[PDB]
């Protein structure tokens, strides 16, 4: 047979590796076109302080990152692995950011 | 001759009878409105005095009250509320 | 363009795998989308009012951490 | 002199004197523009009285003419913006919304 | 013999104490228990008759606010029993514990 | 030198029934008097602090709202 | 040539080399401990400003700043910046 | 004529005279003691000291002289109450705990 690792085995190599550095996960440009896309919703022909992008791309991931662990553990706690809407729903209802 | 403890207590009673002439408030209910207008007041107050140091500015001109009013409120309350208060000072200016 | 799907389903993956999930759904990434949109959403509005309070066309480090500040989410290392 | 109040030039009850005053003694800025505590008392009048409206509204369907808590809790918490606003805002004497969650009610 | 069934009440007392706004905690007992919390940081203390009510709110409407999330916590486990482990989730996430 | 005893379990039940649950497991009642402890303790610390800062042998309810408000659990109608 | 930002990297240098002789810090760290001792300043004079407030004082003093302290701070963290704050404050005082 | 900088008179490392500058123009008070901004720099000194232990050692366990982010966040996060301190703070570079929930992890 050609080697193979089972199911949830690499997804474990890939926490470890994630969880040890602190590289930025989302790809610079196409971030960088969402924010200037999210821009033009509240004034044209604005600009960005390079540094004004990365502060949103540190603070949207960071956040993203805490509300998965808040969301894993909605998974966890209704005897689950696999994190679901009605999860992450779950995080954002106690935490207060829906109703 | 007891302190001599400021409220608003007189300007929401003012106003109920201007919205709903007919209707009164408990002192429960008014403790309420009362704390209401010194949360908001100190929300605006702050994110205005804010605004101003972030620009170097000295002064609170309405332009912060606006923005702060812009920042903190939501989307329809936000819209109103500058204008009441643009139609307001407005008003002002001109009535001398 | 529509720039929400440049969030790639790996990109949203490897933000999972540092939160500390094993396993993912597949309706999660349109959902991630979903979350982050609202999130730049409400941080970018309060950013740029204080880009316009200023009287200025290009956004600054700051008026992104003032504004991140505001909504509850204080960041350091781009000053202030 | 001439009597009249600043808050009946702007045309409001919420009075521009003890606002700008306020303005003043909290230590807010060295300066105060004549605008700020006018613009100011405009936006906590209209707030006191989408407030109030609301209410006067919830006092009616309870059958009564005076404002207890639980109109302002009803009118709030019914409101979405006003909701949005006192998120993190106690009313004491308040109460809560009626609300069961489906599943605990019986087939 | 009237009797219901374990959880009619239940559903009952929810809609009688969901629409009325008195404190459900007896006031002395509560009250003590301040005294109590306030030796702790500093002895021979008094306090407004008013003051207490304030805490009283305070407590009611945190304990209450919680058990909707408690609540919820247990329902997403297919639940319908609040269990610490529910509220501990909520706390957690709520941003109360690590 | 326990009252938190006093906090009885139809009272604990009172407010888990306003806040809409419909059963309640024994290990309950603790883990909430527990909770509470943490609360009443958390806010009177911050509140005495207010009072003896004042350099008064009574709280205020003044003082009990100032802590209210640094905790985040802003609290309206005691004089806000 | 340029305008002229201020900062506190010198006096975390200083203190980083009184602490850890043989430890260098990053850019972006010295940022991050900008970033901290500014937060930390706006929130204990925050709350020195509502003490004195609160309590009708024109004046914060040194009692404010040690409020502010008690009442930010945690216990351990607490009691100790109470201590390194008292020390510093006598220590001042003595010296004229 | 001599001008001792009131920092020394403190035995402080952090600025006395510039906190005593940003507090008057901070527009906090209308008046300053002057106990105060010594008050306040020491606090700020002990914290950042407190902080730049943990993280200094953090760079030593990860074998670099130069402290980066991640040992601030790796120091701040350990420590229960610096983490109680800068509970709602986003750290730059800073990365997570590496932390994996027990239930996930596999069966031997
Ligand atoms: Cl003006
Ligand atoms: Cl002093």
């Amino acid at each position: 047979k050609p080697h193979r690792y089972r199911p949830g085995t690499v997804a474990l190599r890939e926490i470890r590796r994630y969880q040890k550095s602190t590289e930025l996960l989302i790809r610079k440009l196409p971030f960088q076109r969402l924010v200037r896309e999210i821009a033009q919703d509240f004034k044209t022909d604005l600009r960005f302080q390079s540094s004004a992008v990365m502060a949103l791309q540190e603070a949207c991931e960071a956040y993203l990152v805490g509300l998965f662990e808040d969301t894993n553990l909605c998974a966890i706690h209704a005897k689950r692995v696999t994190i679901m809407p009605k999860d992450i729903q779950l995080a954002r209802r106690i935490r207060g950011e829906r109703a | 001759k007891r302190s001599r403890k400021e409220s608003y207590s007189i300007y929401v009673y003012k106003v109920l009878k201007q919205v709903h002439p007919d209707t009164g408030i408990s002192s429960k209910a008014m403790g309420i409105m009362n704390s209401f207008v010194n949360d908001i007041f100190e929300r605006i107050a702050g994110e205005a005095s804010r605004l101003a140091h972030y620009n170097k500015r000295s002064t609170i001109t309405s332009r912060e009250i606006q923005t702060a009013v812009r920042l903190l409120l939501p989307g329809e309350l936000a819209k109103h509320a500058v204008s009441e208060g643009t139609k307001a000072v407005t008003k002002y200016t001109s009535a001398k | 363009r529509d720039n929400i799907q440049g969030i790639t389903k790996p990109a949203i993956r490897r933000l999972a795998r540092r939160g500390g999930v094993k396993r993912i759904s597949g309706l999660i990434y349109e959902e991630t989308r979903g979350v982050l949109k609202v999130f730049l959403e409400n941080v970018i509005r309060d950013a740029v009012t204080y880009t316009e309070h200023a009287k200025r066309k290009t956004v600054t480090a700051m008026d992104v951490v003032y504004a991140l500040k505001r909504q509850g989410r204080t960041l350091y290392g781009f000053g202030g | 002199a001439k009597a009249k109040t600043r808050s009946s030039r702007a045309g409001l009850q919420f009075p521009v004197g003890r606002v700008h005053r306020l303005l003043r003694k909290g230590n807010y800025s060295e300066r105060v523009g004549a605008g700020a505590p006018v613009y100011l008392a405009a936006v906590l009048e209209y707030l006191t009285a989408e407030i109030l409206e609301l209410a006067g509204n919830a006092a009616r369907d309870n059958k009564k003419t005076r404002i207890i808590p639980r109109h302002l809790q009803l009118a709030i918490r019914n409101d979405e913006e006003l909701n949005k606003l006192l998120g993190r805002v106690t009313i004491a004497q308040g109460g809560v919304l009626p609300n069961i969650q489906a599943v605990l009610l019986p087939k």
